[PDB]
Parts: structure tokens; sequence; C-alpha cells
């Protein structure tokens, strides 16, 4: 109990978007290949400390953040489980692949998914267009994702689980978000 | 056991261990007035911000 703050987020998408590699690549640095799909409902763990204005020195200022990292499902058959778990979570990392078009057209769908069952109608979401190092197979352009996220109010990154691009950045954004929350509440 | 079965089985071991992280917080939330008695911090600290 070594920490300070429990933060609970939740990863969400349609099947296959790298909901479950994502987080894998942030809390363990690993990435398999081959499509495990989750049963249902599933969570990883991140030890981390939150320092909202950079470094500090030999006095420490860091928040120790214990990260619990929520993982749906993304198939229908497990969306009353998955739903029943968005009014728990802080804040969301909202997913689509990069290489289909119709995971990225469904994103508005999620959107108001949250918007009904989440603790807020304005949670805090990070857009995150993964499979970016599949740029060959690539079906959805940037600037479409920007224009949609620009719509939303928010923040969009594209993401590689398989080697790491960018996750941390858009987990940590999403981190800064709630702990910003916190502050102003 | 049908897969059924087998599916409620790995969301349950899910369960149990999202069960076993909320007593270890619930126990440190339990200990944070010996050292913060600041009501406000102890607000943050606990989560129930969250609930307001
Ligand atoms: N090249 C590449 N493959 C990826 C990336 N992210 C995920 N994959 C691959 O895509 C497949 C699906 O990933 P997975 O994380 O299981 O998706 P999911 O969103 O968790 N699926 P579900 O909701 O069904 O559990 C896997 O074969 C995985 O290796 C990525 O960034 N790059
Ligand atoms: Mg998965």
């Amino acid at each position: 109990g070594d920490y300070d703050y429990l933060i609970k987020f939740l990863a969400l998408g349609d099947s296959g978007v790298g909901k479950t590699s994502v987080l894998y690549q942030y809390t363990d640095g690993k990435f398999n290949s081959k499509f495990i799909t989750t049963v249902g409902i599933d969570f990883r763990e991140k030890r981390v400390v939150y320092r909202a204005n950079g470094p500090d020195g030999a006095v420490g200022r860091g928040q120790r953040i214990h990260l619990q990292l929520w993982d749906t499902a993304g198939l229908e058959r497990f969306r009353s489980l998955t739903t029943a778990f968005f009014r728990d979570a802080m804040g969301f990392l909202l997913l689509f692949d990069l290489t289909n078009e119709q995971s990225f057209l469904n994103v508005r769908n999620w959107i108001s998914q949250l918007q009904m069952h989440a603790y807020s109608e304005n949670p805090d979401i990070v857009l995150c267009g993964n499979k970016s190092d599949l740029e060959d197979q690539r079906a959805v352009k940037e600037e479409e994702a920007r224009e949609l996220a620009e719509k939303y109010g928010i923040p969009y990154f594209e993401t590689s689980a398989a080697n790491g691009t960018n996750i941390s950045h858009a987990i940590e954004m999403l981190l800064d978000l709630i702990m910003k929350r916190m502050e102003r509440s | 056991g049908s897969p059924e079965f087998e599916e409620q089985e790995a969301i349950m071991k899910v369960l149990q261990r999202d069960a076993a992280l909320k007593r270890a917080e619930e126990e440190r939330v339990r200990h944070l007035p010996e050292k913060i008695k600041d009501d406000q911090q102890l607000k943050n600290m606990s989560g129930q911000w969250f609930y307001e």
C-alpha cells in the first residue's frame, strides 16, 4: 500500500482494435502477435509517479499512483457486462484500429454509450488510433480522425501496441486530465 | 466445463482479483488518518472526491 491515489481507467472499442495489447505494452512492455480475444473483462495494473510540473530534485514532490486499467471485450455478446463497468471508471481510453475503417466509424457510437453510462455526461476520454506500425494496411486518414477528435474536444494519439509508440503519452494525458479534475473539485 | 461455464469461471477470477485489490485499497485508506489529518487531502487520496 505504498502509494497515494488509486486511479481507475477503462479501455473500450471494437473487438480486435488492440485494447488488450495497448494495455499490456504499457504495463509490461511486451506484445503478443497472436489474437487472444478477451473473455468479457480483464484488468492490468501499474505503479507510477505523477509529477504535474516536471522532474523534482532532492525533495520528492511526486504523487504515487496505482493505476488499475480495465480491459473490456469488444464483442457484443459481452456488451452488457462491459457497459456495467463504465460507471466506475474515472477516465476512458477509447480505441479504434487504423487499418479498420468500420472501427473508426463506430467511435461516435461508443462515445454516445459513455455519455449515457459514465459517471458524467462529459467524462475524460483520450482517443487512440491503434496499429500505426501497419502503414501498408492503413484505412483511416489521420486528418479525418483528428477532425472527429476535434469535434468532441478529445485528445487524439496514433499508437502502436507493437512497439509502444505514443502509448505512455496517451495514458499519461488521461492521468493528467483526471488529476486536474481532482484539483478542480 | 462447457464454454458458457468456462467463460463465467474466467470472469469470476478477474472479479476475485479486483476484490482483493479493493480490500487492500480500503485498508490503505483506513490508515491514512495516521499520517494525514487534513480532511480534503483525505477525500482526494481516498477517492471520495470522485463520488463528490
Ligand atoms: N501490428 C500491430 N498489431 C497489433 C497492434 N495492437 C494489436 N495488434 C494485434 O491485433 C490483434 C488484436 O489485439 P487485441 O489487443 O487482442 O485486441 P482487443 O481490442 O483486445 N480485442 P477484444 O476486444 O476482442 O479483446 C492481435 O493479433 C494483436 O497482436 C498494434 O499496435 N500493431
Ligand atoms: Mg482484448
